[PDB]
């Protein structure tokens, strides 16, 4: 169970956890979210299940963004049974809920109110985009990273805490 | 056996 | 790695591949009409041995590389043998020079001396006493003497031949003489086609399991 | 019709193939049964009547005198 | 040793032999035919001490 | 040393023993080798699984010529729990069957006719002339392989091609053609027909 | 030059593409190389089907080498008229020591036409070593019909014989039968191996196919499993099956629950290959699946066990 | 189909009593190994000779008292 403040932080380190069933999409996600060379040290993290093999020295996790591919109804049910085993600490601010595949339409296994309620009934934020096109991920990039910079505390006035009262 | 699993 | 190679040629055998040593007589010069195709006369030397024979393939390959096509074929060849055993393979290591079938022969002509050894020391041991042999690598007699009629005796052969094609035929010979003790005693016809005979015997059981009951049959009258 | 020609080249086919394996099996039955015990029941009770082609042991002992100087060679 | 005895014994028993052998001209046309030196199965005295002096020395030293 | 003085003995069992075998993880590779006398051209690479009921993983034992890939399989049903006794009853198909192909790529124009074959050279049919003194006739000589281990051939026809009884010559020529293809392959007797028939005399009816 | 000839040879001549129209009038002998550069072979497809197929009535075309010709195209265009796998089995015994191209030639069209007495047989021994029958169908109350022939790919002396899956009547049977008795066999079985390409049926059935820094993967341990058990069931060079490779599931779902499965890929042990790593398929992906061609099928018929 | 029904008839029931004859055949027993050399037993086959022979393997037999027996410890200590 992966909690927030369970390791300490770095210095300029904000370690982001991308969670998703499909990974050469958070392969491609995280490529365009380490393109930009930002202020900030991205040691980013992939991911497919939150149960996440206990293996110490891993950084004091910053963001679980839940790539949830709207193509896809097991990207739901992976993050639904992996949405179990985050802290209940972890879900107010270091917690979005990315869905890959809207836009589309046509794919969509899962209709969007669907992931709407999921990432209302958890309280977090919820951006769509479409992650298999990298005009519409490195300005997704850009916004993991610059809520990142939120959660992770880089900019020196708004908390992880005080996010998801700006993004509700 | 014929894997059915 | 080697050790697996060392495996590999104990199960895959290739039959104790132990002192190998391949030079090259690089044969690419321009006396061959150098614009026409090439030639190179390799050569080996490979000291190996059987479970107890030994050879050394002192071995020339001529490897004919044309300018499109690859033709290897073997000009020159010098196998370290051994004598009567390989007295018929000396055709052969004279019609591989008018290999592959020398180690497809031995490959095969040891497992012909492995079912002449192991089954001569089957019937000098399991049932002795009376089965004397002529205890040699290439010496196929083995004495028989009945008892009750005085004086009959029998040998049998179990002879090697290898054609010139490389199958071995395993010849079983029945080299028959009863002396003039009882030669004429037993008065019946079962010595006359004894040489045939035991071509059916061997059909009748194995042909160790011919022997051992021709053995079992032939001199226990006299136990019972 | 056609179709019964097929059945019964189907049946002959398999007839044949099952005709093929019963004589090969008659023949390798009447060359061991019939000829095997009237050879071996013969000659073994023959050898036991005899029991219970001057050349061939002189080959034999001159192959053993040989083999006295190929094992001093040996 | 038994078979040094034997080999005692052959020492002897390889000069009897040698003689007869050589008396015995009928024997002598064995290994002098193409039909025997192919087909019947295809000056050894210092052979025969080498089979006593390397077989004495061998055996005891096996 | 060791890395030279023994990792030759996989070149050396590449060109020897006909049964070179790659250390292939879960399997060893056996590349067969085969050859004929002293030339040798092809191999074959039967492919296996090491797991104890013997499956062999994907061969290349010849599928275009596949009695050896019929002996690959159907001489499992007759000898394959000795891979011992396999790979010299196997070693003997490729190195038959492979002999027989090469039996054959010698002939390019004494024959007429094509070398009508089989896989493995089963039956080297060809109509090809030898015309030893111009008399032409003849024989469509038809190799008939009853064993896939012997090299030579087992049953040999060379027929007259469709042409009466002939003077003695003729006649002896087809029984010299019989006993000189029955103890010896063409390899040494087509290069040696045309050293014997000597011009390369060609026909006059045929 | 001659009914449902010439004008079979047109439907045939036009079948085949421009780029190689050479290749295949070429190897069909009819037009030497003196009748090639008559007709030009560059300017137009209708110019060309006229032209040509007027080489042929001169050269009076016979229906024995204009199914040759079908043959040929086919030869290039294997890769459509989707092919079952015929398996023959030889009982206890030598192989056939006579499969004489003529004799078999001859087992198999005196056969055919024992019963099938008006069919157009047309061999082409392969430089591959494999007979390529095509057979026009029809019974004695018909011609026999050209336009939907059965080509049966007989490789010579392998029990494997495929077989164009055309129209699967009442001749397969007979088709089966003709096959294991021209060549010296004694059963014919279909393998129920069913795909669209004969150079992947003929690797499968004679086994002759496999002869940053920043970025911190959490599950390293897991994607690495998944692509090592994905190497050891596709091992390298996957034959491209681009079949419906149909699982009729007869299994209760945990009486039974019939089910049809049918995967469909243009190329699909590929497509199998990339499905586990993909994150579709679980890393030990189903011996169903991975064992397509280690059990030389495709068209399963699974029960429970 | 019929002969050959004939055939598979008459030569099964046939071989039935066949093998009944060759259960007999193996109650008689009770109480390419040959197909290759079934022809060297004409070898075997293969007077003045016979006699002087024999009579020098009588002498050849005391010869063969030190001679076979040295053989057959010389190659016994080869084989152990």
């Amino acid at each position: 169970v992966l909690r927030p403040l369970d390791k300490l932080p770095g210095l300029n380190t904000a370690t982001i956890l991308l969670v998703g069933t499909e990974d050469a999409l958070l392969q491609q996600l995280a490529d365009s979210m380490l393109k930009e060379d930002c202020a900030s040290e991205l040691k980013v993290h992939l991911a497919k299940s939150l149960p996440l093999p206990s293996s110490v020295n891993r950084p004091r996790i910053d963001l679980i963004v839940f790539v949830v591919n709207l193509h896809s109804k097991y990207s739901l049910q992976n993050t639904e049974e992996s949405l179990r085993h985050v802290d209940a600490s972890f879900f107010l601010g270091k917690v979005c809920f990315l869905a890959t595949g809207a836009g589309r339409e046509s794919h969509c296994s899962i209709h969007r109110h669907t992931v709407v309620k999921l990432a209302h009934t958890y309280q977090s934020p919820l951006l769509y985009c479409d992650l298999e096109v990298e005009g519409f991920r490195a300005t997704m990039a850009q916004r993991l990273v610059r809520v990142l910079q939120i959660c992770a505390g880089h900019v020196p006035g708004v908390s992880a805490l005080n996010l998801l009262s700006l993004l509700r | 056996e014929f894997i059915i699993d | 790695h080697l050790e697996s190679e060392l495996s590999f040629l104990s199960t895959l055998t290739g039959i104790n591949i132990r002192n190998h040593s391949k030079q090259t007589e690089d044969l690419t010069s321009t006396e061959m009409t150098e614009k026409s195709i090439r030639k190179v006369l390799q050569r080996h030397r490979l000291s190996g041995n059987c479970h107890m024979v030994t050879f050394q393939l002192e071995f020339q390959i001529l490897e004919i590389q044309n300018k499109e096509r690859l033709s290897s074929a073997v000009t020159d060849l010098n196998i370290i043998m051994e004598p009567t055993e390989c007295s018929e393979l000396s055709e052969f290591v004279s019609r591989a020079e008018e290999l592959f079938m020398f180690f497809r022969s031995l490959h095969f002509f040891v497992e012909w001396f492995e079912y002449r050894k192991r089954t001569f020391k089957h019937l000098k041991e399991k049932y002795p006493d009376a089965v004397y042999l002529s205890e040699g690598p290439s010496s196929c007699s083995m004495g028989i003497r009945s008892a009750s009629r005085p004086g009959f005796e029998l040998v049998i052969v179990w002879r090697i031949q290898i054609d010139e094609d490389g199958k071995v035929f395993p010849k079983l010979d029945l080299l028959t003489k009863v002396p003039q003790r009882a030669l004429e005693l037993d008065k019946n016809r079962a010595i006359e086609t004894a040489p045939l005979s035991f071509r059916t015997l061997v059909g009748l059981l194995g042909i160790e399991a011919a022997l051992e009951s021709l053995i079992k049959s032939l001199c226990a009258e006299e136990n019972n | 019709k056609k179709r019964q020609r097929m059945i019964e080249v189907q049946d002959e086919l398999l007839r044949l193939e099952p005709q093929l394996k019963q004589l090969q099996t008659k023949y390798d039955e009447l060359k061991e049964r019939k000829s095997s015990l009237r050879n071996a029941a013969y000659f073994l009770s023959n050898l036991k009547q005899l029991y219970q082609y001057d050349s061939s042991s002189l080959p034999a002992l001159l192959f053993k005198a040989r083999t006295l100087l190929g094992a001093e060679s040996h | 040793d038994e078979f040094m005895m034997l080999l005692s014994k052959v020492e002897k028993l390889s000069e009897e032999i040698m003689e007869i052998m050589q008396n015995l001209s009928s024997i002598q046309a064995l290994e002098g035919s193409r039909e025997l030196e192919n087909l019947i199965g295809i000056f050894l005295k210092r052979e025969m001490q080498k089979t006593k002096e390397l077989m004495t020395k061998v055996n005891k030293q096996k | 040393e060791e890395k030279l003085e023994n990792v030759k003995a996989i070149l050396q069992a590449y060109h020897f023993t006909g049964l070179s075998g790659k250390l292939t993880s879960r399997g060893v590779c056996v590349c067969i080798s085969t050859a004929f006398e002293g030339n040798l051209l092809d191999s074959y690479f039967v492919d296996l699984v090491i797991q104890k009921p013997l499956r062999i993983h994907h061969h290349s034992v010849p599928v275009f010529i596949p009695l050896e890939e019929i002996a690959a399989k159907y001489l499992q049903t007759n000898i394959q729990h000795f891979l011992f006794s396999l790979c010299e009853y196997l070693n003997a198909y490729s190195g038959r069957k492979y002999q027989a192909d090469r039996l054959q790529s010698d002939f390019a124009a004494l024959l007429t006719g094509p070398l009508q074959r089989n896989p493995l050279c089963n039956l080297l049919s060809f109509t090809y002339k030898l015309d030893p003194g111009g008399q032409s006739f003849p024989f469509c000589a038809r190799l008939l392989y009853k064993d896939l281990t012997a090299t030579l051939p087992t049953d040999v026809t060379v027929t007259c091609q469709g042409v009466e009884v002939l003077s003695t010559s003729w006649e002896e020529q087809r029984a010299s053609h019989e006993t000189l293809f029955c103890t010896k392959p063409l390899h040494q007797v087509f290069a040696s027909f045309t050293r014997k028939g000597e011009k390369l005399d060609m026909s006059l009816v045929s | 030059m001659d009914e449902t000839v010439a004008e079979f040879i047109k439907r045939t001549i036009l079948k085949i593409p421009m780029n190689e129209l050479t290749t295949i009038l070429k190897a069909w002998d009819f037009l030497s190389e003196n009748q090639l550069q008559t007709v030009n072979f560059r300017q137009r497809k209708e110019s060309v089907v006229q032209h040509l197929i007027h080489l042929c009535e001169e050269k009076r075309a016979s229906i024995s080498d204009a199914a040759l010709l079908d043959i040929i195209y086919m030869q290039f265009h294997q890769h459509q008229k989707v092919w079952e796998v015929f398996q023959m089995s030889k009982g206890p015994g030598e192989d056939v020591d006579l499969f004489d191209m003529k004799q078999f030639k001859n087992s198999f069209k005196k056969i055919l036409q024992r019963a099938l007495k008006n069919v157009t047989v047309s061999f082409r021994e392969t430089e591959e070593n494999a007979v390529w029958i095509r057979i026009a169908w029809g019974t004695q109350y018909t011609k026999p019909n050209q336009y939907k022939p059965t080509y049966v790919v007989y490789y010579s002396q392998t029990p494997y014989a495929f077989t164009s899956s055309s129209m699967l009547r009442r001749n397969t049977p007979l088709l089966g039968q003709a096959l294991t008795i021209a060549s010296k066999h004694h059963q014919i079985v279909k393998m129920d191996l069913r795909s669209r390409y004969l150079d992947s049926l003929k690797a499968i059935v004679f086994k002759q196919y496999n002869q940053d820094s920043r970025i911190i993967h959490e599950n390293i341990v897991e994607k690495e499993r998944v692509q090592r058990i994905t190497q050891e069931t596709f091992g390298d060079y996957p034959q491209p099956q681009l079949e419906f490779a149909q699982y009729k599931l007869e299994t209760k779902f945990k009486e039974p629950l019939r089910c049809l499965i049918k995967f469909s890929s243009p190329h699909l042990l590929e497509a199998l290959k990339s499905l586990a790593p993909a994150g579709i398929a679980d890393a030990p992906l189903s011996p169903l699946l991975t064992c397509i061609p280690n059990k030389r099928m495709n068209y399963f018929k699974i029960r429970d066990k | 189909v019929e002969t050959t029904e004939l055939m598979t008839g008459n030569i099964q029931s046939l071989k039935n009593k066949i093998q009944i004859l060759a259960s007999e055949v193996e109650e008689e027993e009770e109480r390419k190994t040959l197909k290759a050399p079934t022809l060297q037993k004409e070898i075997l086959a293969l007077q003045n000779a016979l006699l002087k022979d024999l009579d020098i393997l009588h002498n050849s037999s005391q010869m063969k008292s030190m001679s076979t027996f040295i053989e057959e410890a010389y190659k016994k200590l080869d084989a152990s």
